[PDB]
């Protein structure tokens, strides 16, 4: 999982 | 039945001085730092122009690679007057003299944390950080310390590689990018091991970090300290603190500083609080 908003 | 014999804060100071509260875990976000006059970089007031596409793009990786030098820029900017941890840093760094420390789990960047006196195997920087940086090209990923990456910020020469002149990146995390491996293997073993979740300083928005309070056993209770509430589930698709299932979660709503003294004085710790912050800060002032 990518660092996200 | 539950653990905690209130929701409260003094439940909480009750079941922490328990034989049933051995190991805690800490999240934190950008609230435990503005007291420090560090304000969160997702805040709309560093967002003042660069031909950027959209105000994301600044923090975003995709955007990074390749154009570099507005981050370089905004970094100058926004580059902190002092580094001076907060009540609740040091707080933090009482846990762990006092043994109750497992790990902390922290969105920051700032390296307040490390100065607060958390070891590296405390710690767990999610979103990295500014204290180290390396070398981005694969086959050298020289390694350079933050007083090296200031001077290079303040210059405001993009940082180069003395070894092979390369661009060198301080290591954060940007939007868009993995987390560290290290963040989901310590996850793995922590949440195994944790009596007590201490939630501070955080709105709990950015992922995946926060979905890390998911991973708490169903009995742990999970103290939130933060200027408001968060973390519940979302009514149009968590944390509990208000129904009348409500059984572990509590919610103290100010700020993080004025939270963690009151739990420090629960605790009967308030003295050593005030006498480590004021050696701490006093130590940094005269630097
Ligand atoms: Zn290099």
């Amino acid at each position: 999982p990518r660092k996200q908003l | 039945e539950r653990l905690l014999d209130e929701l409260t804060l003094e439940g909480v100071a009750r079941y922490m001085q328990s034989e049933r509260c051995r190991r805690v875990i800490c999240l934190v976000g950008a609230g435990i730092s503005t007291s420090a006059g560090i304000p969160d970089f997702r805040s709309p007031s560093t967002g003042l122009k660069y031909h950027l596409p959209y105000p994301e793009a600044i923090f975003e990786i995709s955007y990074f690679k390749k154009h570099p030098e507005p981050f370089f820029a905004l970094a100058k900017e926004l580059y902190p007057g002092q580094f001076k941890p907060t009540i609740c840093h040091y707080f933090m760094r009482l846990l762990k003299d006092k043994g109750l420390l497992l790990r902390c789990y922290t969105q920051n960047i700032d390296t307040l944390e490390r100065i607060a006196g958390l070891e590296q195997e405390d710690l767990v920087e999610a979103h990295g950080t500014f204290y180290t940086s390396h070398c981005v090209s694969a086959s050298c990923r020289h390694e350079y310390p933050l007083s090296w990456m200031k001077e290079k910020i303040f210059s405001e020469v993009t940082p180069k590689c003395e070894n092979c002149q390369s661009l060198v990146k301080p290591d954060i995390v940007f939007f868009g990018e993995s987390l560290p491996a290290r963040f989901f293997s310590c996850m793995q073993s922590d949440f195994l091991k944790v009596d007590l979740l201490l939630v501070m300083g955080t709105s709990l928005q950015v992922q995946p970090f926060a979905s890390l309070i998911s991973k708490a056993p169903l009995s742990t209770p999970r103290l939130l300290i933060n200027k408001e509430k968060a973390g519940q589930s979302d009514p149009f698709l968590g944390m509990d603190f208000d129904s009348k299932k409500a059984y572990r979660d509590v919610a103290w709503l100010g700020e993080c500083d004025q939270g963690c003294l009151a739990l420090a004085e629960l605790l009967g710790w308030k003295k050593e609080l005030e006498d480590l912050v004021r050696r701490e800060h006093a130590s940094i002032d005269a630097q």
